[PDB]
RNA sequence: GUCGCGGCGCGCCGAGGGCCCGACGCCUGGCGGAGAAUCAGGGUUCGACUCCGGAGAGCGGGCCUGCGAGACGGCCCGCAC
RNA sequence: CGCUGCUGCAGUUGAAACGCCCGUAGUUGGCCCCCCGCCGCCACGAGGAAACGGGAGCGCUCCAGGCAGGCCCGUUGGCCCCGCCGCGUGGGACCGCGCAGCGGGCGCGGCGCGCCGCCGCCGCAGCCCCGAGGAGAGCGGGCGGGGGCACCGGUACCGGCCGGGGACGGGUGAAACAGGAUGAUCCCGCCGAGACCGCCGGCCGCGCAGGCGCCUGCCAAGACCGCCUCUGUCAAUCAAGGGCGAAGGCCGGGGGCUAGAAGGCGAUCAGACACCACCGUAUUCCCGGCCGUAAACGGUGCCGCCCCGCGGCCGGCGCGCGCGUCCCGCCGGCCGCCCAGGGAAACCGGGAGGCUCCGGGCUCUGGGGGGAGUAUGGCCGCAAGGCUGAAACUUGAAGGCAUU
C-alpha cells in the first residue's frame, strides 16, 4: 500500500538530495524528508526582556531575536510532537496547524 | 508489452512458447524427462516388489494417527518406495518380503493426505489384493 | 603485442619468482622509474632517471633532483605550494 | 513514431464520440483512411468528411452523427481465407446481421458482405460497428 | 458554432503553427524606411543575420531569440 | 525524439502554403542562382546561404522563386560540398570534442557526449554512402578525421 | 534483517563447499 | 568406376563451403506420413501394428547366383552366444 | 486451463521492465505516383491410391454392421476430404522493391523479327512528388547545484603556542571510564593541517542514469524556445557487442582533521560480548586501476496517437494593453487535484484511460510455494564475489488490497 503521493519526500525532477542531521537524534535524513521548522525566537524570555531592557545602559536597544532552521527526523519529531500522525483523509490535508 | 506482433515476427512468437513453456511445473514435470528417470514407478501403472520392513508411519497434525505402512524395494528399479497399506488392519495380512505390487496414491507422484511422505500405496499381496484380502472375497 | 597479457608487462623478467605482491609493486615503480617526464624547462618528455633522485633531460641538458621512482613526488608537489602560499603572504 | 495511421485516426473518432463531439480533426490522412471514412459514410455511421489538403501529408476533419459504436484497426493485416471470413465476424462483430468488418482486395477494399457475395478472400484493414 | 473547417483567424493565431489546421508562416516579411535612405527594405521579422542598411556601414538589425529589435528609424510590417 | 537525448520538442519552421515567389520581389531566378553561386565561391555552409538571402535579400524560400533546392543549385553549377553540410558539421563538432578530452583526462560526461556524435556521424555516413552521395571507400575513423574536415 | 543476513549465511556455505572441494582436489 | 549423373574413388589445381533467418556439435524410453485421441474456434497430443514408403533380419563386414538380393528359412569370414 | 495466451495472459502493490545509455543482427517502419514489371496476397482451375472422417442409397429381425441389394441409373456403391507452400490462369487493393533519358531511320536489313551499333536526327514539357506537430544539421537569444581541469574564501570540529584567572571538568535517562594545582574546563589572541561547502535551499532547476551547491576563472557540451535556414527518410526498438554506474570493498601510492565497520573499556541486564557513554584501527578525502551491486524504486521499459477541468513552478517565444517581471496565449519540462474511464481494491487519471466492445511497433521478464539463486558447467574478477543457472525431493497454501 503506497501510503503517500509524496513518498515521504518532496524530491520531484531529482534523484539525490543533501544528507541533514536530525537535530536531538543525530541520523542522517535525505533534506526534502526533514521535518525543516523554522524559529525566530528572541534570546531571552518574554519577562527577562523588561528587566532586561530597564537594566540596559544604552538608549534603543531592543532584543537581539535568535533564527534557527530546526531539522528533525521522522521518528524523533513524531516523538517530540513536531509532527503528529493523522487520520487517512487528514493525512491528504497540508498547510500549518 | 506489444507480444511480438509483426507478420514477420513468426520465429519469434514459436520461440518464446517454447521457452517459457517450460515454467508451468505440470508441463515440466510432463516433458523434461525428470520425473521418467527418477520415477520409482517409471511409466509404470503398478510394480512388483519385497518388503524391506512393516513400519508405521505418524499421521501430519491435526490429525494423529500411525498409519501402518510398508518400505518396499522394487524389482524393476531396486529403488525403496514407501507404500501405504490400505483399509483396515491389512498390515497384518503382509509378511515381511512377500510379494507386493503397488501403485501410486493417485497424486501423479505426490502424498495425498495426512500420511507424510507416501507418493504411493500398497494394492496386492502375495497374488492377492488387499480389499479381496480385506473383504474376505479372495483369503491369503 | 600484448606478448605478456596479466601486468607481467616489466616485470616478465623476474619470471616465476619472488611472489605476486613483490612483481605488482614492482610493477608502479620500475614503469615510474624508466618513464619519460617533462623537464620544467626544456618542456619536452626527455627526462630520464640518472640515479636515485636524480634526472636529466636530454635535450635540455639540465640535471634535476626528484623522487626515487618519479622526478616529481606527492608530498613535494604540495611543499612547493605550501612554500609559495607562504612566501606570497608574507611578502 | 506514427507506424499505423489509420489506428490512430480511428480511436480518435471513437474518443470523440464518447464525450459527443460532432467534429474530430484527424492529422494524419492518407488513401486507407480515406476509403475507410468513404465506407463508413456509406453505411452512415459517419456524416461527411471533408479533408483539409495541406503541402505535407494532409488533415481531415469528419463531421460524426453519433451513430458509431466502435471502429479499429488488425495489426497485422492478417490474410484471410474467403471461407473463414464469416469465423472473422463471428469473433470481431457483435451479430451477424449488424456490423461491417472492412476487408482489401485486389478487386478494391470491400465490405465482408459484398466479399462473401463474390467469394474473393483478402486483407482485412480494421472493423466498424 | 464552431466549425474547424473555417477556423477564426483571431483564434487560428493563438494556436501554435504546426497545431494550426493549415501548417503557415508564423513570421512576416517586413519592410523598413532606413534612417539614410527613404527606400523600404524588406526584412524578416525574426531575423538574426546582421542586416546593413543600404550605404550605412553598420547592421540596423539587433537581433534576439525572437523578432529582431531595430535600433535605426524604421518601418512597422510590409510596406 | 530527440536520438541520443530524452527531451521531446517542435521548434521546427513552418513552410507557407502557396508556394508563391515574392509579390515584393526585386530577384530573377537567374538573379537568385548567381549570388548562391557566388555566396558558395566565398565558400559558406548551404544553411547560411538561406541566412543570407533571407536577410540581407528578401527570398523567403528558394523553392518559391526557383523551384530547386539550395544544395541542388550548388550540384548543378557544379559547387558542390564534397562531404555534405551535415555530416561535416557533426565531424568538426566531434573533433572540438577530442581536442577537449585531451586536456580533460578524467571528463567521463564528456566522453559519453562524443560516443553519441560518433554514432551520429556513423549512421550519417551509413546514409550517405548507401545513397551514394559518399565514396563507397569513405568511412569517418579518428585519425582521418582530423584531415577530413580539413 | 533476516533476508539480508540469511544471505550472509549462503555465502558462508558457498564458501565452505568451494574451498572443501580444494583440499579434496 | 558404375546401369548411370556426381568427390563417387583417384591424381592435379586453387581456396573455398557453412553460420544469431541458430550453423556445427551433442542428445533422443526419435521410424516417417496416410492417420489416431480430445475437442465451439484456434489449438494440443500421439504416431509399434492394418495402407504406403523406408530400414533390418545376434553383431560387424564380404560375396556369388540371378532380370533383379550386397539375400541371411543363400554362402563366406571376424566377433559374441 | 484465456493456469502457455496467434485468436487470448500478466509485470505499480499477488510472480515479473534489464541500474543506465550507445549499438550490430533482428523486427518494425509518415504520407505519396492510379494503370507495368517482378513480388508476396487472394480467388479459380489442372493433376496426383484407397481405407479414414463426413455423406447419398440400402431393413444385418434391431443394432454395432456391410456396400449391399432388387423383379433394377448401362441396379448401385455418388460426392467431398491426397492443404497439393509445386503447377497454370485472372485480379491488382494492400504489401516489398526497379540502376539506366527515351525514341525515328539506317533495318524487314541471311524464312518475321528482334539485338547490337551508326546516325542531333529534331521527335520528348526530354530529367527534382513534397517539406512529416519523423529525425539530422544551422542560426539567434536566453537556460540550469550539468561535466572536467583550474584557482581560492569561510567558519566549524581538531591539534598546537602564549596570556589571564581559578576548581572541578566531562558525560548521562541516571551514572561510571578517561581530562585537571605539571593550572584543566573557561575566555581571548594567534598558529597549522585535513575535511565540509551551513542559514539562502524549494510540489527549484540540471544531467543517460548513478548523481549534481565556496570564489566558481576556462574548456568543451546539452536540452529547450524562436525561424519563409538547411538535409530529404537519413527513423523506432534492440540480442551479440560496448560504455557508464551510489555506498561498501579491493590492489598500490598521497594524505589523515572529523566521525568511525574491528577492537578495547565503562555502564545496563538474569546474560548481553547489544542498544547508551568513552577510546579508537580499517575506512571516510585525493590519484591510478579493479569491482559491477543497491528498496540502483515512479517498486510503473521505450517510441508514438488521441484524451476534462482546476491551479502552481521553471525555461524561451509571441498577443496585446497604460504600463505591470500585469494580462493572455503558445508552451518544453516539473507538479498537485479530478469528471468520465480503469482496476481485486489501495489508488491512476501528463495513465495504471481509449480493452472480453480484447490486435500501432519493439525489446525484456513471470507462471502455486519451498528446495534455490543452491548444485554443476561456463564466463568475468586479485579477491569479495558478480553474471548465467538446474534437478532429486517436499508440500496447501504462500501472497495482494481492503473490512470488522
Amino acid at each position: 500500500p503506497v501510503k503517500r503521493r509524496n513518498n515521504g519526500r518532496s524530491k520531484y525532477n531529482c534523484g539525490h538530495t543533501n544528507i541533514v542531521r536530525c537535530q536531538n537524534c543525530h541520523r542522517c535524513v535525505p533534506k526534502d524528508k526533514v521535518i525543516k521548522r523554522f524559529t525566530i525566537r528572541n534570546i531571552v524570555d518574554n519577562t527577562i526582556a523588561d528587566d532586561v531592557l530597564n537594566a540596559c545602559v544604552i538608549q534603543g536597544f531592543a532584543i537581539p531575536k535568535l533564527y534557527n532552521k530546526v531539522q528533525y527526523c521522522v521518528s524523533c519529531s513524531i516523538h517530540n510532537h513536531i509532527v503528529r500522525v493523522r487520520s487517512r483523509e487528514d493525512r491528504k490535508i497540508r498547510t500549518p496547524p | 508489452s506489444g507480444k511480438t506482433s509483426g507478420l514477420y515476427t513468426a520465429r519469434k512468437l514459436r520461440t518464446i512458447r517454447r521457452i517459457q513453456r517450460w515454467a508451468d511445473k505440470r508441463y515440466r514435470k510432463a516433458h523434461l524427462g525428470t520425473w521418467l528417470k527418477a520415477n520409482p514407478l517409471e511409466g509404470a501403472c503398478m510394480a512388483r516388489g519385497i518388503v524391506t520392513q512393516k513400519i508405521g508411519i505418524s499421521a501430519k497434525q491435526p490429525n494423529s494417527a500411525v498409519r501402518k505402512a510398508v518400505r518396499v524395494q522394487l524389482t524393476k528399479n531396486s529403488k525403496k518406495i514407501t507404500a501405504f497399506v490400505p483399509r483396515d488392519g491389512s498390515l497384518t495380512y503382509i509378511d515381511n518380503n512377500d510379494e507386493v505390487l503397488v501403485a501410486g496414491f493417485g497424486r501423479a507422484g505426490r502424498a495425498v493426505g495426512d500420511i507424510p511422505g507416501c507418493r504411493f500405496k500398497v494394492i496386492k499381496v502375495a497374488g492377492i489384493g488387499l480389499l479381496a484380502l480385506f473383504l474376505r472375497k479372495r483369503e491369503k | 603485442m600484448a606478448k605478456r597479457t596479466k601486468k607481467v608487462g616489466l616485470t616478465g623478467k623476474y619470471g616465476t619468482r619472488y611472489g605476486r605482491a613483490a612483481r605488482k609493486q614492482l610493477l608502479k615503480i620500475e614503469t615510474s622509474q624508466k618513464a619519460k617526464y617533462t623537464c620544467p624547462f626544456c618542456a619536452k618528455d626527455k627526462v630520464r632517471r640518472t640515479a636515485c633522485g636524480i634526472w636529466t633531460c636530454r635535450s635540455c641538458s639540465k640535471t634535476m633532483a626528484g623522487g626515487a621512482y618519479s622526478l616529481h613526488t606527492e608530498p613535494a608537489n604540495a611543499a612547493r605550494a605550501t612554500i609559495r602560499r607562504l612566501r606570497l603572504a608574507r611578502e | 513514431v506514427r507506424i499505423n495511421v489509420l489506428r490512430d485516426a480511428l480511436k480518435s473518432i471513437c474518443n470523440a464520440q464518447r464525450i459527443g463531439k460532432k467534429q474530430v480533426i484527424v492529422r494524419p490522412s492518407s488513401k486507407v483512411i480515406i476509403e475507410f471514412l468513404q465506407l463508413m459514410q456509406k453505411n452512415g455511421y459517419i456524416s461527411d468528411f471533408a479533408v483539409v489538403d495541406n503541402h505535407r501529408s494532409n488533415r481531415i476533419v469528419v463531421n460524426l452523427i453519433g451513430r458509431l459504436n466502435k471502429a479499429g484497426v488488425i495489426s497485422p493485416r492478417f490474410d484471410i481465407p474467403a471461407n473463414d471470413i464469416e469465423k472473422w465476424v463471428v469473433n470481431l462483430l457483435p451479430s451477424r446481421l449488424f456490423g461491417h468488418i472492412i476487408l482489401t482486395t485486389s478487386q478494391g477494399i470491400m465490405d465482408h458482405i459484398e466479399a462473401q457475395h463474390r467469394q474473393i478472400g483478402g486483407k482485412v484493414i480494421g472493423y466498424f460497428y | 458554432n464552431v466549425d474547424l473547417l473555417y477556423p477564426d483567424p483571431v483564434e487560428e493565431q493563438r494556436k501554435h503553427k504546426l497545431k494550426r489546421l493549415v501548417q503557415g508562416p508564423n513570421s512576416y516579411f517586413l519592410e523598413i524606411k532606413c534612417a539614410g535612405c527613404q527606400d523600404i527594405v524588406v526584412v524578416y521579422s525574426h531575423a538574426n543575420t546582421p542586416v546593413f542598411c543600404p550605404g550605412c556601414t553598420s547592421q540596423i538589425s539587433i537581433p534576439t531569440g525572437g523578432k529582431c529589435a531595430f535600433t535605426s528609424q524604421v518601418e512597422r510590417y510590409r510596406q | 525524439g530527440r536520438m541520443h537525448a530524452p527531451g521531446k520538442g517542435i521548434s521546427r519552421s513552418a513552410i507557407p502554403y502557396t508556394r508563391a515567389p515574392a509579390p515584393w520581389n526585386k530577384y530573377t531566378p537567374e538573379d537568385v542562382c548567381e549570388q548562391i553561386y557566388k555566396l558558395a565561391k566565398k565558400g559558406t555552409p548551404p544553411s547560411q546561404i538561406g541566412l543570407i538571402l533571407r536577410d540581407q535579400f528578401a527570398i523567403g524560400q528558394v523553392k518559391n522563386v526557383t523551384g530547386s533546392k539550395i544544395v541542388r543549385i550548388l550540384k548543378a553549377k557544379g559547387l558542390a560540398p564534397e562531404i555534405p553540410e551535415d555530416l561535416y558539421c557533426m565531424i568538426k563538432k566531434a573533433v572540438a570534442i577530442r581536442k577537449h578530452l585531451e586536456r580533460s583526462r578524467r571528463d567521463k560526461d564528456s566522453k559519453f557526449r562524443l560516443i553519441l556524435v560518433e554514432s551520429r556521424i556513423h549512421r550519417l555516413a551509413r546514409y550517405y554512402r548507401q545513397a551514394r552521395r559518399l565514396p563507397p571507400t569513405f568511412r569517418y575513423k579518428s585519425d582521418q578525421a582530423a584531415a577530413l574536415l580539413a | 534483517m533476516r533476508a539480508k543476513w540469511a544471505k550472509k549465511r549462503m555465502r558462508k556455505l558457498k564458501r565452505k563447499r568451494r574451498h572443501m572441494k580444494a583440499r579434496s582436489k
